[PDB]
RNA sequence: GAAAAUCCGGGGGAGAGGGUGUAAAUCUCGCGCCGGGCCGUACCCAUAUCCGCAGCAGGUCUCCAAGGUGAACAGCCUCUGG
RNA sequence: CCGACUUAGAACUGGUGCGGACCAGGGGAAUCCGACUGUUUAAUUAAAACAAAGCAUCGCGAAGGCCCGCGGCGGGUGUUG
RNA sequence: GUUUUUUCACUGACCCGGUGAGGCGGGGGGGCGAGCCGGGCUCUCGCUUCUGGCGCCAAGCGCCCGGCCGGCCGGGCGCGAC
């Protein structure tokens, strides 16, 4: 369909994380008065899960999957859309554009997203989104 | 561009935000030609998977 | 009773090529598992001026096929080639400009140059400014392609030797007139110390054997013997034929 | 205006270096300060670096190419010769 | 048919909506108002692969142009080269079912 | 139309770090602390400290560079200085 | 409201003096040679000599040509073709 | 047979070229073509070519082997890489 949904994996093209992957919450076709540019705010990956082998410890293996996430608006031209997608809710209650006037809720958004990405890292699906694209 | 134009051997002086701009290849790539080496290592990345489908197919036949 | 110039000349100290600002030792890349059995592939990151060189190089950046490192190769720039090309060098590598491969898995009449005359000593025929070698026949059994030189003389080669496919770049700078001895003399100081050519009959007779008299005359034949010894062997070495040149 | 009746880049030169050698140098000259139609962006900016090298000042993509033009006539009919045979090889 | 393209250019210009350039057809690819995207053959090859990219998932037809953006310049009327050429309604031109 | 010493950024992610604190590992942040040995350093630098047998009209590499006249670092005249 | 420097024009005027010192091309018509610029016998020759671009042959496809070296699995051209 | 001896390839001194002496030669396991009514063979390829990314320090699958109270806290060895 029309490719910039609230499902779609997206890398993120420029700004301090050139190059991470972020699946869009809200996509904003027009442009509001605050942003006129066309834009979706996305909450993507900061630190990845690590590379995890057998015969690793329990406690150790607890320690490398620690998805460090991140929330942000980005524009259309500053994201590159992808084929995948990852079925996650992500609600509007929590991780929303009214958590851009508080560094005490962001601290809280930057956390939902933290856990919908390490609680499905353990699932297997989505296999490729956790995986750090290679440049 | 967020980098100082100085000596070489002042830099050891200077501090590590004012040498490297905060991106990945921030200070030693510019962000024009990061951003076709981002879409460039998808884009060929996703042409892989392609051949990985492509050769699914004209064994399964014989 | 001097010693003459050319005898000067094969010493060294000033008759030596000015090799600083050299931008290194046009070569090929080296035989190893991804020439002889497959092919590699690298990027040409620049076309590059030598000094003292009539065609440019180019720095084609490889991958190494053993170690973590990344490997650079100063290749002879076939004309046609640009940066970012991917040049790819072996057996299986196609057959286009730039894109090397031995002489054997490549059909006659193919324009090559940078071409091996022995297996392995890494591009030695035809890599001046804009000479072209062609691949006239191919001998399966014994490995023998006849191989035609910017001469003309046809070489029997030995056929697994590799050579970059088209002309080398540069090519028509002779047709250009050097229009004044300026020219000439920043040349030469690119290359070695030969330029300003003072003709032996002007040279007085101590010095060179076509030297002295009252008129400014040679007296001998120039034409000379290919025994003659060293000091002596001056003008037209060894001529078979010689004057002026009509047709073929 | 029209300020040189038939000498162009070669007036330089004034008196010196022969008639025939200002008729003939005046084809190459011209040539190699020539600002060519890039292939790579379309943009009149393919001007010669050095000897067979060509550079574009709009890409930055240098390109090996002739000494005085971008392209001699014994390379292209080579790079049509090269691929001919490329085809024949294949099938 | 490659010098009908040339006639079915013109009847863009003249009649229907187009959208000359990259960063303007990226746009109105994403808006799903492109209904073909038509490239020049010395685009840069990322941004040929970033274009069918976007067309694949727009389900967009990728026209290659068999000219350079001098000569697609030229055939879409205007006096500067193009290499990236959306349309958004062709008008009264069947560029879609050609 | 120089190399090399030297310096820095990056990409990787082996590791290390503490268990809710008296937090840890760690820091190219702001102060604080201690140290920097060795050799040259005067003066002439040119119509008198150099080389030409000499206080020899020769020769000998550079830096700064006022006002007027003027195209002008031309020539002539003057200021500081000598 | 603040101008910074010239070009042009006409007047008037001196015993026709006035680029007032300084700075600072004698000019034409032919001949021979060397195209030119460059260079040259430091201390008697700066030349028409040398060099020169251009032109032309000649050698050589590398165990090679050309040359060096008492010598060498030696060395220069050669980071070459 | 013995030697004189022209003519082909032999390698093993001897010379040359490359290399950071990195996959050479036979043979097998594994894929494309050929022939017999699951059968045993004659030869061919042996993994990267649409774009100025990325690639090192192995994942995987096996198997022995250290404690304490057959369940709980790791290292080593093989194919992978004939």
């Amino acid at each position: 369909g029309k490719f910039m949904k609230p499902g779609k994996v997206v890398l993120v093209l420029a700004g301090r994380y050139s190059g991470r992957k972020a699946v869009i919450v809200k996509n904003i076709d027009d442009g509001t008065s605050d942003r006129p540019y066309s834009h979706a705010l996305v909450a993507g990956i900061d630190r990845y899960p690590r590379k995890v082998t057998a015969a690793m410890g329990k406690k150790k293996i607890a320690k490398r999957s620690k998805i460090k996430s991140f929330v942000k608006v980005y524009n259309y031209n500053h994201l590159m859309p992808t084929r995948y997608s990852v079925d996650i809710p992500l609600d509007k209650t929590v991780v929303n554009k009214d958590v851009f006037r508080d560094p005490a809720l962001k601290r809280k958004a930057r956390r939902e997203a933290k856990v919908k990405f390490e609680e499905r890292y353990k699932t297997g699906k989505n296999k490729w989104f956790f995986q750090k694209l290679r440049f | 561009r967020g980098v100082r134009a100085v000596r070489p051997k002042v830099l050891m002086r200077l501090s590590k935000t004012k040498k490297h701009v905060s991106r990945a290849y921030g200070g030693s790539m510019c962000a024009k030609c990061v951003r076709d080496r981002i879409k460039r290592a998808f884009l060929i990345e996703e042409q892989k998977i392609v051949v990985k489908v492509l050769k699914a197919q004209a064994q399964s036949q014989k | 009773g001097r010693v003459i110039r050319g005898q000067r000349k094969g010493a060294g100290s000033v008759f030596r090529a000015h090799v600083k600002h050299r931008k290194g030792a046009a070569r090929l890349r080296a035989v190893d598992f991804a020439e002889r059995h497959g092919y590699i592939k690298g990027i040409v990151k620049d076309i590059i001026h030598d000094p003292g060189r009539g065609a440019p190089l180019a720095k084609v950046v490889f991958r190494d096929p053993y170690r973590f490192k990344k490997r650079t190769e100063l290749f002879i720039a076939a004309e046609g080639i640009h940066t970012g090309q991917f040049v790819y060098c072996g057996k299986k590598a196609q057959l286009n400009i730039g894109n090397v491969l031995p002489v054997g898995t490549m059909p006659e009449g193919t324009i090559v140059c940078c071409l091996e005359e022995k297996p392995g000593d890494r591009g030695k025929l035809a890599r001046a400014s804009g000479n072209y070698a062609t691949v006239i026949s191919h001998n399966p059994e014994t490995k023998k392609t006849r191989v035609k030189l910017p001469s003309g003389s046809k070489k029997v080669i030995s056929s697994a030797n590799r050579a970059v496919v088209g002309v080398v770049a540069g090519g028509g700078r002779i047709d250009k007139p050097i229009l004044k001895a300026g020219r000439a003399y920043h040349k030469y100081k690119a290359k070695r110390n030969c330029w300003p050519r003072v003709r032996g009959v002007a040279m007085n007779p101590v010095e060179h054997p076509f030297g002295g008299g009252n008129h400014q005359h040679i007296g001998k034949p120039s034409t000379i013997r290919r025994d003659a010894p060293a000091g002596r062997k001056v003008g037209l070495i060894a001529a078979r034929r010689t004057g002026r040149l009509r047709g073929t | 205006a029209k300020r040189t009746k038939k000498v162009g880049i070669v007036g330089k030169y004034g008196t010196r270096y022969g008639a025939s050698l200002r008729k003939m140098v005046k084809k190459i000259e011209i040539s190699q300060h020539a600002k060519y139609t890039c292939s790579f962006c379309g943009k009149t900016k393919m001007k010669r670096r050095a000897v067979g090298i060509w550079h574009c000042g709009s890409c930055m993509k240098t390109v090996a190419g002739g000494a005085w033009t971008y392209n001699t006539t014994s390379a292209v009919t080579v790079k049509s010769a090269i691929r001919r045979l490329k085809e024949l090889k294949d099938q | 048919s490659l010098e009908s393209i040339n006639s079915r250019l013109q009847l863009v210009m003249k009649s229907g909506k187009y959208v000359l350039g990259y960063k303007q057809s990226l746009k109105m690819i994403r808006q799903g108002k492109a209904k073909l995207v038509i490239l020049a053959n010395n685009c840069p090859a990322l941004r040929k692969s970033e274009i069918e990219y976007y067309a694949m998932l727009a389900k967009t037809g990728v026209h290659h142009y068999s000219g350079n953006n001098i000569e697609l310049g030229t055939a879409c009327g205007k006096y500067y080269r193009v290499c990236t050429l959306s349309i958004i309604d062709p008008g009264d031109s069947d560029i879609i079912r050609s």
